[PDB]
RNA sequence: GAAAAAAUUUUUUUUUAGAAUCUUUUUAUGAGUAGAAAAUCGUGGGGUUUGUGUUGAAGCGAAAUACGUGAGUUUUCGUGGA
RNA sequence: UCUUAACCCACUCGUCUUGAAACACGGACCAAGGAGUCUAGCAAAUGUGCAAGUGUAUAUGAUUCUUUAAACAUUUUACGCAUAAUUAAUGUAAUAUGUCCAUUGUAGAUUUGUGCCCCACUUUGCAUACAAUACCGGUAAGCAAAUGCUUUAUUGAGUACGAG
RNA sequence: UGUAGGAGACCGAUAGCAAACAAGUACCGUGAGGGAAAGAUGAAAUAGUACUCAGGAAUGAGCAAUUAAAUAGUACCUGAAAUCGUUAAGAUGGAACGGAUUAAGAGAGAAAACAAGUAAAGAGGGGAAUAUUCUCUUCUUUAUUAAAAGAAACAUCAGUGAUU
């Protein structure tokens, strides 16, 4: 059967954490990455918008 | 939507829907009103009455106007004077209407309905 | 992504360029990156190597 | 470094603002996406029978 | 400083949402970015990787030339367009052009 | 026991599954905490709640 | 035997078939490696049901090429037509199980004029 | 998870990875640490050498407040300050450090390492060690005991 | 048929390219493959098998280790092919310049403090070519917790294996079987 | 970074590669239960992406000059009515 | 493609078994269901962050309150494991101030030079392997009034600029 | 647990509460107790099978008839397999299929499995130039030249053989 006490969430890391939204926030800095991402965003002037 | 009060999960709107008791069902029942009546009472939507006039604006019957006969509550389905059709035994009756499908023109006030169309105003 | 120019005046503050009392992550700093730059076809087309 | 600011409009620009020195941190994708695996499954109810 | 062409490469050889990729024919994969000359899975020709650079594509019925930050054009035109703002590929590129010119 | 591995220890050995409570109350627990003494000290005059020590 | 025909060799035809399949209706038609303590198949016996293994594969370089001598891409949408006029001597399409006829007919429409040939081209009309 | 076990790559095979032969029953040898002394004695043996058996005094109740006492070596002992006042003191000689071992945590202290030569340093601890008070001594230093 | 060692097949041992997915890891064993490929240089071949290695085997380096290192030729630059460490324990630091795949933060203000020089390893790369006037150091890497496990199994005679244990008090495994006066000692 | 062929020196046709777990090439080699591993492939749901649907979806039946060593994948006609 | 042919070949699969085509067992047929999981604690492997620290616990705080039962935040010694060991134990506890130097060997990676590149000398001497010394806890033995002493034995899951 | 709310990376009618249905029901047990099976027409039956003909009756048929659809007809969604019917084709001397290779039938097919362009003249579609000039095209037709592609046959080499 399945119990009520699977490990349903993860201790995820605080440093972790922190550097994963500054990475991810300055990944959204590079304007290719953004596109890459599938945006339709060609007519855009500038990515850090 | 944001409050919690009322739920949104499916199965329970559905059933909600189809347990309906009888003065929740008389008022979903409810009509768009035509362009001057909608001017003259400020009103979008009224709850349906038998002695007034809907046109047919969906289905196959999308040209007719007419008079209401009789609306039904159990079925969900309002009955117009000459959408009349014969059945298999060569018996005519009425073609079943549901609301959505009628846009509602003249519509005969009473006091009731003069209560509802000053609440409203 | 779009920005007030308050959140991004507001961005640099939080990473502690000129910090604050509470605004800023205490104890915190960005992450050093491991290579300093990763132009690698410049270095491989640069004159001594 | 500097990004420029637009006005509601986007037919004018204002003001320039120094780039923010958060996005500089290095972009490893590695850490954002094992990082959102792991914080995406703390967010799950339970099930059993 | 934190961003450049190889390293693009890296974060986009794979996870791209441009890229599409053959299931039924095995041998296929496509990078379908509007700056690609050529449709190539390659830093040869990725519009992401690619420093600046010179596309012709179809857009809502009508071609477009457009060049890489980021311009949109509307044969003899093409070609002198090109010609000045541009930096093998031109070549390809006009040849290209005139295969995507027949299209209706 | 196998090997290397150091010795079993584990005292689960009495009826445990009759026994188990996950706390997924956490937060929700937390809000309503914060709540009701929030609530409880705007009831009381503007007066603070806590008691010196 | 091999089947030859100009530059493309395969080398086996007669798909491979699950062991028993022809005495048992329940065992399903398509392969299943035999496992058994003894059982003829596993133990490669003299003429009887004759194993697959990777050697027989295609040639590397021809290795999935249709007699059309073109590589086969499922269409599903005009758009996606998009790369292939830039390959059009070397890929075929093919348009998607799927596809509603209207639909269906400009994308065989566009592809006349791109010059790529079109492989189910009859098609629900 | 679960995508990735070792069951799924052995999922048609009989013996489910566990050996056709002898089998996978249950409890194989006898529940958990009984084979110690008899049949496992080897394992015993040959893994947790002094297991068996009761050694030494019994205390009755341990009450392991009276008996705490985390160390630190002398090494580590001008690293409790930071950078810029250690040059400090290196330029001037007049004066000198007074380091209080218990703000940073820390009872006893221990001999290991070699302090910088002709740095005088004022230790304040609850315990030394008799190296301690030898290296302190010898670099001009002063040990005052304090609770 | 034919007889040969493994049926003529030869099997090289360790890593045969880089688990970590990591875009910048990725991008240095690139550009350390392609000068180990290129030049004859012994250096290029050795940091890229390094770099490649897994967590384990390079270590953290102290600050301390590395000034003993480097002393008796202090003009010249300490390549480590892992991460450095800071250290309380040494006092004070003679101006080193050195690269290593990752600084401690404390490390690199007190090196950049006393006016070293830390270098990344593409810095590196671009600098010195064949690691002209370079030192490759690495640190202790047996000296890992772990490994005082391994070994001639613990209670076979003499050798010095730590055993495993709930704790390491007078009851724990101290008894029978470690001593003369209960069995046989360790 | 131009190779060839076709026309009637000048026009047309084909191709024109740089993906690093990748491309070119070379040579050796290929048994397998118990066992171990890696690489694939498929099913229910999820986030993300970009699509097919009433000029007929899924499903199903029969197939197919279909592709794969193979699990399978793809498609034709018929049924089907979301 | 299918269909029969024809030459040649070809024993019921699963299975336990030294040895099954068996006068061994299970299988009339078909469809759907149907079997190495989950938790706890431990380990190594490998990945990832930080690094003499590390984890932010419980909990608090937020114009955080569809999602959110998650995310976010935490005024200049709480706790776990680590950072030091050892002895039954009162307990004791790491070279040693001649020096910010960092015990000795033999091999040994990397470097410098000579007579852009192979050499052979030299030069530095990592990792690690093998030893050697010191020193710390226990025990001997010798002495003994003392902050116990000793050039000597031993013993430890000890130490000799950390690694978690 | 009782009752009321709200939920979901939960199950989807052999599952999930035993129980989506008139379920603690039918049914079984002297009794304590044991304890099921069984959801789906269609948009609308206020469209649920009128009428004629053959039938004692069931039913059947129709030139008749509801529906978009009755081979959706109340066993009502889809409708697999096992199993069995009809016709056609084949086979057939004490097993049947099978494998490896061809054959003779029987079906299927043109996407590589011939012919670009050019002209004549119909039908369409576009793109540009500054509503009409230029130019690119797809389908049809007439006829009119390419060319390539595979398979043959012989010949020349090269490689590997056998022969006198």
């Amino acid at each position: 059967p399945t119990k009520i006490w699977r490990r349903w969430g993860r201790k995820v890391n605080l440093k972790e954490k922190r550097y994963a939204v500054c990475s991810s926030i300055a990944a959204s800095g590079v304007t290719s990455l953004v596109l890459a991402r599938g945006h339709r965003i060609s007519h855009l002037k500038e990515v850090p918008l | 939507k944001f409050n919690k009060q009322k739920s949104s999960s499916r199965r329970k709107m559905r059933k909600a829907h189809f347990t309906a008791p009888a003065g929740l069902r008389r008022k979903i029942m409810s009509s768009k009103l035509s362009k001057e009546l909608r001017l003259k009472y400020k009103t979008r939507s009224l709850p349906v009455r038998k002695d007034d006039e809907v046109l047919i604006c969906r289905g196959h019957n999308h040209g007719r106007e007419g008079k209401v006969v009789k609306i039904n509550r159990k079925r969900y389905k309002i009955y117009v004077e000459r959408v009349t059709r014969e059945k298999v035994n060569g018996e005519s009756t009425f073609i079943g209407i549901h609301p959505s499908n009628v846009v509602l023109t003249k519509l005969k006030v009473d006091k009731n309905r003069k209560k509802i169309l000053d609440r409203k105003a | 992504c779009i920005w007030s120019e308050s959140a991004f005046k507001k961005l640099d503050v939080i990473y502690g360029k000129i910090h604050e009392k509470k605004v800023t992550k205490k104890n915190y700093i960005l992450p050093k990156s491991i290579v300093h730059n990763p132009d690698i076809y410049r270095i491989i087309h640069s004159d001594k190597v | 470094p500097v990004a420029n600011v637009y006005s509601t409009n986007g037919k004018n620009v204002v003001g320039e603002v120094e780039i923010p020195v958060v996005f500089q941190t290095p972009i490893r994708n590695d850490l954002i996406q094992s990082v959102y695996t792991n914080m995406s499954k703390n967010r799950r109810h339970p099930y059993a029978v | 400083s934190n961003v450049s062409n190889a390293l693009v490469w890296e974060l986009t050889r794979k996870s791209n949402c441009f890229i599409k990729k053959n299931k039924a024919g095995k041998k296929g994969v496509f990078l379908c970015d509007p700056l690609n000359v050529n449709y190539k899975n390659t830093p040869s020709s990725s519009g992401l990787v690619k420093s600046n650079s010179t596309n012709v594509t179809l857009k809502d019925g009508k071609v477009v030339f457009s060049v890489k930050v980021n311009q949109h054009f509307k044969m003899k035109n093409v070609e002198k367009l090109l010609q000045q703002h541009g930096s093998k590929n031109k070549e390809k590129l006009l040849k290209k052009y005139k295969r995507l010119s027949k299209l209706y | 026991v196998a090997h290397n591995n150091v010795l079993p220890n584990v005292h689960l050995h009495k009826w445990w599954q009759h026994r188990v409570r996950v706390n997924f109350s956490k937060n929700i627990k937390k809000k309503k905490r914060r709540l009701l003494r929030e609530k409880r000290r705007k009831a009381n005059g503007g007066t603070p709640i806590e008691k010196l020590h | 035997a091999v089947k030859k025909v100009g530059k493309i060799i395969k080398k086996r035809t007669k798909k491979f078939t699950r062991f028993q399949s022809n005495r048992f209706m329940r065992v399903k038609p398509a392969w299943r490696k035999p496992r058994g303590i003894d059982c003829r198949v596993r133990r490669r016996y003299k003429g009887t049901n004759l194993m697959p293994s990777i050697g027989y594969g295609s040639n590397k370089k021809t290795k999935f090429l249709l007699p059309n001598n073109k590589y086969k891409y499922v269409v599903k949408n005009v758009k996606e037509m998009e790369p292939l006029i830039m390959n059009h001597t070397k890929y075929c399409v093919q348009i998607a199980h799927n596809v509603s006829s209207k639909k269906r007919k400009q994308i065989i429409e566009r592809a006349k004029q791109m010059n790529v040939s079109v492989i189910n081209a009859k098609a629900r009309l | 998870a679960t995508r990735f076990k070792k069951n799924r790559k052995k999922r048609g095979h009989v013996s489910a990875g566990h050996g056709r032969v002898g089998k996978h029953r249950k409890h194989p040898g006898g529940r958990g640490k009984a084979g110690g002394l008899h049949h496992m004695r080897i394992n015993f043996d040959k893994y947790h050498p002094g297991y068996f058996g009761k050694v030494g005094m019994r205390h009755l109740n341990l009450l392991k407040n009276r008996t705490y006492c985390p160390t630190i070596n002398v090494d580590k002992l001008w690293g409790l300050l930071p950078e810029e006042k250690k040059k400090e003191f290196s330029e001037n000689k007049d004066i000198a450090p007074v380091i209080d071992v218990t703000r940073k945590g820390y009872f006893k202290v221990l001999g290991n390492g070699k302090l910088k030569h002709n740095q005088p340093i004022v230790v304040k601890a609850r315990y030394f060690s008799s190296v301690a008070e030898k290296k302190i001594k010898a670099v001009g230093g002063q040990c005052i005991l304090v609770a | 048929g034919i007889a040969l060692k493994n049926v003529g097949r030869i099997k090289k041992h360790g890593r045969k390219h880089l688990v970590s997915k990591n875009p910048y890891l990725r991008l240095l064993v690139k550009l350390y493959n392609f000068l180990a490929r290129r030049t004859n240089a012994n250096f290029n071949k050795i940091i890229a098998k390094r770099l490649i290695m897994p967590k384990r085997y390079r270590p953290p380096l102290s600050l301390s280790k590395l000034q003993y290192h480097m002393a008796n030729h202090p003009n010249d630059i300490a390549v480590v092919v892992g991460s450095i460490t800071d250290d309380k324990r040494l006092f004070s630091l003679k101006q080193l310049k050195v690269c290593a795949l990752r600084f401690t933060e404390t490390a690199r203000k007190r090196i950049e403090d006393a006016g070293g020089e830390c270098l990344t390893f593409d810095q590196l790369a671009l600098k010195y070519p064949t690691g002209k006037k370079c030192v490759l150091l690495r640190g202790p890497t047996k000296a890992r917790t772990a490994e005082k496990h391994f070994g001639k199994a613990p209670g076979k005679p003499k050798s010095k294996a730590r055993p495993y244990v709930r704790s390491k008090g007078r009851k724990f495994e101290k008894a029978r079987g470690r001593r003369k006066s209960r069995a046989y000692k360790k």
